[PDB]
């Protein structure tokens, strides 16, 4: 469970972020310009 | 049972403190 | 006496095979009675007419299937 | 940044840019098709072929024809392709109703043929000049 | 492996773990939406960002299948969406045995027969009020105009849809428990590693596709 | 005994095997025959004609083994 | 008796080799009939009409098998 | 004795199995035939001629399954 | 005692044996389903509206044959 | 005696899988040979030559099972 | 008791033959869901919904025979 | 004796299981060569040239299987 | 004694049927997948997207049929 | 005893199982050969010589059966 | 005893059957991966890994198969 | 005993579910060549080449089961 | 004793049932293959590369049924 | 002993059901080299090393079903 899950809790706070980053980015970018 | 009446509790609640805002 | 079981048996697997078949053709067959229908949109009247008289004919082999089983189950001839 | 487009009626060229995603709408129905597409020739309905400049979604009025698509220099031979949209719809309504109108005169066995396709070409005109 | 009940006997013999497990978790779920909903900006900020996809997940959802009226019951179906996530996610994390249980055990709200079944009644339930609320009140959908046949079999799919749903959720969780507890106890945990994955993809789109087939049938509600 | 007990066996994977075909043999001639007369509705008369022959005469293939099957049940000549 | 098991394995068979055919087979006419929908937009109320009738009787199949194997698990005469 | 039971087993599956493949037989000859006669309904006489022909043998195919089921049944040497 | 769990045995190859035909149906009806909405994406609701007659069949006949697959375990009226 | 039972197991066996297969084998041959003739009906008498001949050779091949069945069932020299 | 391994090998069966049917629907679903994406992706949307939809359906087969299947396996109240 | 008996069901078998595959081969030859009539009158004499050859080794393949199978009836050298 | 020897059958053959299934499946949807992808290079992103979504979806078929054997190998409630 | 028994039985089998495969065989490369000697003439010669090579190799694949079985029957070196 | 014997048939069939689906699964998921490169080289990587995505998913399946058939042969709790 | 009629069963089971395979093998490998022949006749030296390297590569699969069942019969290390 | 027995039966169809799916596969897939490299000689090195994979994973499949064989053959913690 | 029964059977079985798939592989396979060969006279370097070294591929996988059964037949380590 230490290491096991801290692959995807890793994959969580940083990937998950970095795909939901990009979506928001262009409705931010829609939304301003 | 009671549990019925607590998820329609908290669908309420939150419904009501959480959708519209 | 095992004239029973023998008959619950048989007329199980009578209408489970007879049931096998008019499925899948009936299948075919309305899948490209509906073709038929999407691809024109003016003989509905006959085409609907011969559908239904195929239909009639393979549910009429269901229940011949279905006659036998019954034959076997209540108006049983032999127990 | 996209596949080569020409338009072609028999008379001319219609307009020979290129435009980012187009909605081919075939006699098997609409087809998107894509910068770097593999070459696929098909054929063409009497529908509604819309484009996409990446900057503004436009459709194209035409009356039939032929597409082909090769190594992103793309050919459709149409048959009466107006460039985008020259048309209102009060026009194409008042060829509506006379082409149903006519539909019904027009009863015999070659005239069934003529007043279909008549009816096809009218419907869209008028779902091409919507905008 | 012990999935009946302990004995916190209160008018009818009750299952335990149906009580504190959906107890709980419609605790944290309230948790969740309750302090982070106290000071939103009008800027979707870090937990109002992931609240409203959430629910623009919902409104895309609601409003691509049900009708014309889907609003006043996307806050049903959101929270069930809601409550199937945390508790997917909740099944698939939440330490339930190194805690151990004199009398039973404590795994998911899904595993027991109750906290699913309630589930479809409550969706049956308002499936039969909204066919007599947006039909009229002599005969809702069961009503066979063209065949002469149907109209038995209306009200018998109106009576196996909910429960064939609760099957659903059956088959789904069940199995689940099943994958975790017999592959954390072939071996210490080096072997769950690469299903875990699995399990978290097939419990995300088991929320998803408990959500769309909610909507589904609110929607035959509606027809 | 077991000589009508087999009897009754044999009658009913008799009535299902010979049930099974047919089904699929009207079905795919019904299709074809539906979606022809959506290529043209011009002679629906003969089409009607040829289709019903093939079905009848699949529907007697049914009925042979329909009535062996009723000698095997009722008309046994054996007990 | 073992009258009463071979007509609960009976019942079981039943059920199953009735609803392996019909389901293939409504698969293939429901298949057929979205594409035809996908095809033309207009002639969608006889696609429904013809689709019901047609899907009526495939329920009625796989309900035939399901009401023999009510008959042998219920209301049976032997045991 | 035996012998009657086996002899009624092999005459069920005998006329079975000698009916369940012509039946898909006559199924794909009768839907070719039909979706040619819309192709062109010109030769509709030599058209029914030879499809009558095939049907007549295929027909000799399952009374053959028959004959021999009644001649195993009915005028059997042994039993 | 075996004659009693022969009940146990039926349910489990019934169930086994009723849940392979609506896979494929469904499977089918799926694919062509969304092979029309790549087709015509503007008439696709209609065409849902057809996926869930489609649905309510398939899921009619598959429950159908749930409620005696599990009355095979719960209610036994033989015994 | 079991030679008897033996031998009429395999004579009923013989006649059944000795029609199944001459039963698909005609039925392909008769529905692309009528969908030739509805193709172009110039060499109607080649094509119905052939049909026959190919026809007749598939049951040569059941005349071969028929000859077989009545050498077990007539003149048997074990039985 | 032996009930128990009559319980179990019903089981496996059931499981077995239960997660046999719906892959093959699946697959073919899925096909026809990416040959749609490829060929259009304006209604990307309403194919991963109906890929969700009928896929979960798929899965909801196969967990239909698989809770009977754990009933028989773990919790079963026969043995 | 069980030697004659295995003669007897094996030659059942023999014949049976040299009738099902020729049938599928000699149908699939002779509905492509009679579409090759129709669809080219040129080669008429060479497509009967290779229809006769290869019906001719099917034919010898079929009667391989009748000759071996009645050296297991008529000729026993064993019993 | 015998119930552990029946319910390691149980879990063989429930591997095994587990893996009949998804196998085709995953077949026929990922090779429509990459046939897209070449049609298709701009939304090979959604055609991953539907590609993994399926492929897991049947991966989860042979792993409900792998667990279920895995409990009747290791952790069991009977033996 | 049971040994030439067995022999003759697993004669028989062999040259059934042997038989089947080659007649579908031979056939479907007649059929080809046919369509392709109908499109185009021009190398009868070439086409002759590998057709009949071709047959010469499937009815060499059965004759291996037929001579291993005439080992079983006439000149058995076991018995 | 039986157990052990129970145990390595079961791993026996587990491990064979196991093979059918996913070998024409990655057969005509490779064809159509193969068939998409030759109509475009341009996208060989991103074919080649939703290709190897969907191998590595079939050899899953086979892995499965192959650790429960293992499990059953070494570490048998069982025996 | 049993050892030398064992092994004979084996070896005409062998020989038969051997020469169900590259009978039907050889017949598509056959006919698609031969239809390549007729489609381009331009390259007859390499299209025979790999004919005669294709049907001698099924040959050595039918010989090595050719040369294990005369194994089996002749040379029987055991008996 | 037994056990030995059914190991070795079971590395036997443990091979068979695993060399039955990849052999097919292998096949649908080359044959796709080396029509793609017909089609197009540029992508020459990318489809060998590719189809190496995949047959390899083929082999890998078979040579896990292999492994399985031998592992029963040679040693078996059983046997 | 029935350890050398069951050991032969199982050799037997086993290059018969390894001789099944990579006939029916092989035949698909060079059927469409030859195809492609017809298709374009300048790739046939790369279509002779892509079909020999699959056909290699086949040869090995039924020569792994003919080294089990030699493997079971020579050098057998029980008996």
């Amino acid at each position: 469970n230490l290491i096991n899950l801290s692959v995807v809790l890793g994959v969580l706070i940083f990937f998950g972020k970095g795909v939901l980053s990009d979506l928001l980015d262009n409705r931010k970018q829609r939304i301003l310009n | 049972p009671i549990i019925m009446a607590e998820f329609l509790f908290l669908m309420f609640a939150l419904d009501k403190i959480y959708y519209t805002p | 006496p095992l004239i029973a079981a023998a008959s619950v048996i048989a007329a199980g697997l009578a209408v489970g095979l007879a049931s096998i078949g008019p499925g899948v053709g009936q299948g075919t067959a309305a899948g490209q009675a509906v073709e038929g229908i999407a691809r024109q949109p003016e003989a509905e009247g006959k085409i609907r007419g011969t559908l239904l008289l195929s239909l009639a004919f393979m549910e009429a082999l269901t229940i011949y299937g279905l006659v036998v089983a019954l034959a076997l189950l209540f108006a049983n001839p032999f127990v | 940044m996209t596949l080569n487009l020409c338009v072609l009626t028999p008379n001319r060229s219609i307009w020979n840019s290129e435009v980012k995603e187009i909605i081919l709408s075939t006699n098997s129905g609409q087809i998107g098709v894509l910068p770097n597409h593999a070459p696929t020739a098909t054929a063409v309905d009497i529908g509604i072929l819309r484009i996409r400049l990446n900057d503004q979604w436009l459709t194209l009025a035409l009356m039939g024809g032929f597409a082909r698509i090769g190594n992103n220099e793309i050919t459709i031979l149409v048959n009466d392709a107006e460039r985008g949209s020259d048309i209102d719809p009060q026009e194409a309504q008042q060829t509506l109703e006379i082409a149903e109108a006519n539909l019904r005169k027009a009863e015999g066995k070659r005239q069934k043929i003529e007043a279909n396709l008549a009816l096809r070409r009218a419907r869209t005109r008028v779902e091409a000049s919507n905008t | 492996v012990g999935q009946h009940f302990y004995w916190q006997i209160g008018g009818f013999q009750i299952h335990g773990q149906v009580l504190i497990t959906s107890w709980v978790v419609i605790a944290i779920l309230l948790g969740s939406a309750a302090i982070a909903v106290r000071s939103p900006q009008t800027i979707p900020t870090g937990g109002q960002n992931f609240f409203e996809y959430v629910l623009e997940f919902i409104r895309d959802v609601s409003k691509t299948q049900i009708g014309e009226e889907y609003r006043p019951w996307v806050p049903f179906i959101g929270t069930m969406f809601l409550f199937i996530f945390v508790s997917n996610w909740s099944g698939a994390l939440l330490p339930w045995k190194i805690i151990q249980l004199p009398h039973g055990e404590l795994a998911a709200p899904t595993n027991d027969i109750n906290t699913t079944v309630a589930l479809a009644l409550l969706t049956s339930v308002a499936y039969f009020y909204a066919g007599l609320t947006k039909k009229g009140l002599g005969y809702f959908g069961k009503y066979i105009q063209p065949t002469p046949i149907l109209l038995p079999i209306n009200i018998l799919e109106d009576f196996t849809k909910p429960l064939s749903l609760s099957f659903r959720l059956f088959g789904n969780i069940l199995a689940d428990e099943l994958v975790v507890v017999v592959l954390v106890s072939l071996v210490p945990l080096v072997v769950p590693i690469p299903v875990m994955f699995l399990g978290l993809f097939t419990s995300g789109i088991q929320a998803l596709i408990f959500a769309t087939l909610a909507a589904a049938y609110i929607g035959e509600s509606l027809e």
